[PDB]
């Protein structure tokens, strides 16, 4: 029941000399289709380039714009309001930044209406994955925010959507557009703690009348799988029962593994493969995106195997020519019995 | 045990009474002497049971008239005056001569400084002279010694660190990013701006002591690096949150040296802190003594102290163990190897002996 | 000046030295006398060096065969191992004997000591033993002892404090408003909860030093009232913050006690430490000196000592100046006036002499 | 030029036995009117009790249907959103709770209607000054925001408004209502660190299009009328400079004086009359609100002359029998050379 939407040149837009996100971490991702059998079991697509009409349903108009402007030249007219709205430092202007975006965000509002139809249980969009976008500015190399955007559009079909990231970096856009309702229930498994988001602290959950409809996870450097299965599985066991939802969204961040750039967590191959596979056993339908990763090599091949968990057959660890696809899982701060607290915390407000 | 019936009182004011009555009633208004110490015809009353207690060679010589031959009178008043007072104001002229003796007559304290006098200055049963002059070889007749900043390195550039050859430099486009010049490393789980980069060899490793985070906030927070396994574990936080502090290393020591504090409870200003992390123990403390000089400072390591420059020409010592500052005269920064001040407004190696120097931008360090 | 030519070595190491050897070469292996004292026969061996270096007395006696009559044995020899060893363990028996010959002796630091004892346990040119005599004029045959929680007071409480009969208690509908039980004040201008009220009367005034805020987090901040003025003014702020920490004042300094602390960066745990704000210095410091017992404690103070009960039926007993705890054995909170330890959970005079009891909720204090 | 809104019967509403805010305020305000000659030369008007459907644009429909049914009773059945909605612990529950907001907010958009149609140049309506409500939830004894419902009223005639509060505490809701929008600019004297609000410090200016839109003065205790106006004057001096506006709002916190309960700052009596009148001299049309404030007595004396100076006619300091008129302004942790740091703070991020 594979329906995987891949963008045909999303690979095509550069991001910087040196700079830490890659727009090639998709293409390398599925670019092992030369002797990928899976392929001929799974239905392929393209996407359709979103429009300004559909994303102008939660982004300011100005915002919008703005967007529709920016190349590597034109910047001097909008130098006033390049600072008015974050890009240009953090997140920098290449070539169609409103391109890949919108095309990134047209996939994934396209696996939401497959889904809204019933004609598929599982799509998968790894174009997405840009949480850290907000209403009027933009963070964390992520202009459009594809999850806000899908969340909407399942929002008249479904009224109890789960949004899951597994992603280092704390998911505020995708957490704050939809703070005060009470209809998303967003999870979040971040390092707090002087690092990129500065929030989703233990404390920092709801907002009025979407008030304790947020779960934050706070981790430390060096966790590894044999633990995070164990603090990973009980929480969407417990959500998912405590919800009475309709479907879910889940973002897989693949620089929470070894190795990675600007990557703390220390993850094994296998334990990675535990909330895209774990997710599947509660049978509602699921979107599924991917998020920020760097080290391309490694970002890449253990990326390889998320859509054969995915889709349920095991892809021999001797992978083609397009070396091996093993990896090792230092010290560990993420001490038990904080975990173990956290756990209890997250157990007692859910409960609320 | 209970107070109310009994108890062990035991007073730290006893050591200093039974020392400064000592030195008040020897030194001046001499009395109960009982012994008569001859120093080249010259006659001293020198009392008999302060020594002895801290010279085993006297006790062994006053166990059941005297002649005590081949002594300085000069230096035998030197060392009278430190058994009876403690206190003496030593010079380069009379070093050997106060030191062969010294290490016969088994005063372990006088032993030691001025083994630490020579070792710094530039035999008997001690290593750190003999591993000391050892160490003096590169001149008896293979590394750089400072790293500038041929390589270009274009990624941005916000901190930098020596461990003996290998420049481990934070920055990049993100400044979590490490880049290893031996001759990449494991990323930084921090978000840090102007923290202090110690390398101390001891414990090998390299500390990335204060902070600023992206809330604009001061980090009172240590991790460390292990050497061996890219490893950035935590260590203990800091007392006092700082940053842009200069940082140096003595012998496993790290020593963190002004910055900028939380003023006003929003702003930062200016600091002239000396802060202490003993890298073996984990433990960190703040020194009373407070520096002349504030501001943005560097500091130089130099055999058994530290040259320290904040604002000017004037260069502030600093020795760790005796919490004295000298004070000579003279954006600099100092950069001590084989000294050298190096003037950051770029619009010469320094002897500290006489306080003569000679004549001949980003991270010096 | 330059270390490189000439320095002062100061060293406080000599004073140890020149009170270890002289420990250890009289006491043991005898040698050096040179004096010889009578003691109803005994014949001692009592070096002339040491002494006259404490005790004038003795310097005026030897000043150019001793009778020293009027002194007991057993006392001399406990007078002698003082000025020796400097470490005596003093008993009640022995106390007065011990007291009345070391005034005379020119003895200031046993002197006080003994002025302490009988000062604690209950004629010479000393203030502080005759103000404790005359204070203890209430039992020689006007306000309460300790005041509960007859009033109300319907509104919520969160902290109290004493001043000498006026009840200054945090309440209110907000807790920021202050209401007083004399026989109203200045709004509190911060939001705490569960801060420290300190009520030190030799700078008359009420200290809110720790707290919780708000946002969740542990507030290290010291603010204190004037009484006189009706002024909330603020002071330098702690070095940890704490949160539900007991709090006594002792002639001026206000010691905090445990409390709750920050814990792995989000949560509160128990704390057993020791801080102390001089009130007229007004600096803060804390104490190496670590309680056995933790957990939400409350401290009474009985004369120059301060009884701490955390949980259970231990109390711990602490002389500030001592640095020592005694241990008893027996949620309490300790009282002391005229000590009396009362249960929290209520499903009684204490005499701390022979640890011996007697038998006759929100904010005890 | 004088149009005064005076609820008939605001002083009808009890907020609870002891409780900090009191709705007596306003009553004793104006109840100086039997020997006060200037309501001859002064229109007094009645206002409109404002209908849900105008509140609602703002705040999100499930709040006002909730704020629509508590009472002394009909607690249990809300017991699930009375703790969404932050009300019953820290905001109170009363009698007529949707009857004394509703027309305090209807007095406050029947002002800007009035200036909307340059009828006037000046109106006061001492019933608004509820600043701390938000979307969602009621902080601080604030329901509804009165503030926010007239500057959505006044931002479609004029395209740039003013809110200057000199009320202690921030102003958080009147801020967070406009906080990405680049329209309003907001300015609030408040002191700051662990107090009520714990926000607006000086660094949380401004989100994204509305980027540098915001003004906050963190004091301190203790503060003098001879520094406070000097302070104070030139925020605005600036503002309206670099702002280029059409029309303002004083949001006048008489808690901010001495003696007041809860009121950590030390005014003078004419030391306050520096916010009613300077504001009048740029000429531009004004709202006026009351906020909060306590110890009736004086919060109710300084009130007194508050008008006068808004309307330029002198009130014989010897008042009417309805004891004096006179205040004093310890101790002044605000520095000289840290209000002056702030200042040149405020002035380097307003040239921005
Ligand atoms: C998903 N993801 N992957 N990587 C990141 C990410 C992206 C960016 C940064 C980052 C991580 N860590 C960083 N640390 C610093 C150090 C610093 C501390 C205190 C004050 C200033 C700077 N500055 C960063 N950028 C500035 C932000 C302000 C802007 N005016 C210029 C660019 C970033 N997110
Ligand atoms: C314009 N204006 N005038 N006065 C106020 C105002 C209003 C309220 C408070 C306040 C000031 N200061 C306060 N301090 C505290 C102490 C505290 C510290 C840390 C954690 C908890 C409490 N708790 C307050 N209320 C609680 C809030 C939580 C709720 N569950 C119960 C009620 C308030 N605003
Ligand atoms: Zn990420
Ligand atoms: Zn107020």
């Amino acid at each position: 029941k594979v329906c995987y939407y891949y963008d045909g040149d999303i690979g095509n837009y550069y991001y910087g000399q040196g700079h830490p996100m890659k727009p090639h971490r998709i293409r390398m991702t599925h670019n092992l289709l030369l002797n990928y059998g899976l392929y001929r079991k799974m239905e392929i697509y393209r996407p359709h380039k979103a429009t300004a009409e559909e994303m102008t349903k939660y982004h300011s108009d100005e915002y919008i714009k703005f967007l529709r402007s920016i190349r590597p030249d034109n910047m001097s007219e909008y130098s006033k309001q390049m600072q008015r709205f974050n890009v240009g430092e953090d997140c920098p202007v290449f070539d169609g930044l409103f391109e890949f975006c919108q095309l990134s965000t047209g996939g994934s509002v396209a696996g939401a209406v497959k889904l809204n139809r019933q004609q598929t249980d599982m799509a998968v969009n790894w174009a997405g994955g840009l949480h850290h976008a907000k209403k009027s500015e933009a963070s964390g190399f992520c202009y459009v925010n594809d999850i806000v955007l899908a969340i909407l559009e399942l929002l008249k079909y479904h009224q109890r959507v789960l949004y899951i990231d597994i992603d280092i970096h704390h998911g505020d856009g995708v957490e704050e557009a939809f703070y005060t309702t009470d209809r998303v229930m967003t999870v979040s498994f971040h390092k707090y703690g002087e690092y990129f988001p500065g929030t989703g602290d233990l404390r920092d959950i709801g907002a009025g009348k979407g008030k304790y409809y947020a779960v934050n996870f706070p981790m430390r450097d060096g966790i590894d799988d044999e633990s995070y299965g164990q603090i990973f599985k009980p929480i969407i066991s417990k959500v998912m029962e405590m919800y009475q939802p309709s479907a879910v969204v889940l973002q897989c961040g693949a620089d929470s593994l070894s190795g990675d750039r600007l990557g703390c967590f220390n993850l094994t191959v296998k334990g990675h493969a535990k909330c895209v596979e774990v997710v599947k056993t509660f049978n509602l339908p699921l979107l599924m995106l991917g998020g920020g990763g760097y080290t391309i090599r490694n970002v890449a091949r253990c990326w390889t195997y998320e859509t054969a968990v995915a889709l349920d057959c095991e892809i021999p660890n001797e992978l083609p020519y397009n070396f091996k696809l093993h990896i090792s899982p230092m010290t560990n701060q993420n001490t038990p019995e904080y975990m173990e607290k956290i756990k209890q915390r997250l157990f007692e407000n859910l409960r609320m | 045990e209970n107070y109310f019936v009994n108890y062990t009182f035991k007073d730290r004011s006893h050591s200093g009474r039974v020392a400064q009555g000592i030195m008040k009633l020897c030194l001046e208004e001499e009395l109960f002497a009982d012994v008569t110490i001859s120093v080249e015809g010259r006659e001293f009353q020198l009392h008999r049971l302060v020594l002895s207690a801290q010279s085993c060679f006297f006790r062994s010589m006053f166990t059941s008239v005297i002649v005590l031959q081949d002594v300085s009178e000069s230096v035998f008043q030197l060392l009278v005056d430190y058994i009876y007072h403690g206190t003496v104001k030593l010079r380069a002229e009379e070093l050997q001569e106060i030191y062969e003796v010294s290490d016969m007559y088994q005063l372990t304290s006088l032993f030691e400084e001025c083994s630490r006098f020579l070792a710094r200055t530039v035999r008997h049963s001690d290593p750190e002279l003999y591993t000391a002059a050892k160490h003096c070889a590169k001149t008896h007749l293979e590394n750089v010694h400072i790293y500038l900043i041929q390589n270009s390195l274009c990624h941005q550039i916000t901190a930098a660190c020596k461990h003996g050859g290998d420049l481990y430099v934070v920055g990049g486009s993100i400044p979590r990013r490490m880049w290893k010049c031996n001759n990449w490393c494991a990323p930084l789980p921090r978000d840090r701006l102007q923290h202090t980069l110690v390398s101390v060899p001891g414990k090998d490793a390299i500390y990335s002591l204060g902070g600023k985070t992206l809330q604009d906030t001061l980090s009172n927070a240590v991790i460390y690096y292990r050497v061996g396994d890219n490893v950035w574990t935590e260590t203990t936080q800091l007392e006092v949150a700082v940053s842009g502090a200069a940082g140096a290393n003595l012998n496993g020591i790290i020593y963190l040296l002004g910055g900028e504090e939380n003023d006003l409870d929003f702003f930062t200003k200016p600091s002239r802190l000396i802060q202490c992390f003993d890298t073996e123990t984990d433990k960190c403390h703040v020194k009373p003594y407070v520096l002349p000089f504030a501001g943005r400072m560097h500091a130089a390591v130099h055999k058994d102290l530290v040259f320290i420059v904040a604002e000017g020409d004037s260069l502030v010592c600093y020795n760790p163990l005796l919490d004295s500052f000298t004070r000579l005269c003279l954006l600099w920064k100092i950069a001590s190897c084989n000294i050298y001040v190096f003037r950051d407004r770029y619009k010469y190696k320094l002897d500290p002996a006489t306080s003569a120097v000679t004549v001949t931008l980003q991270f010096v360090l």
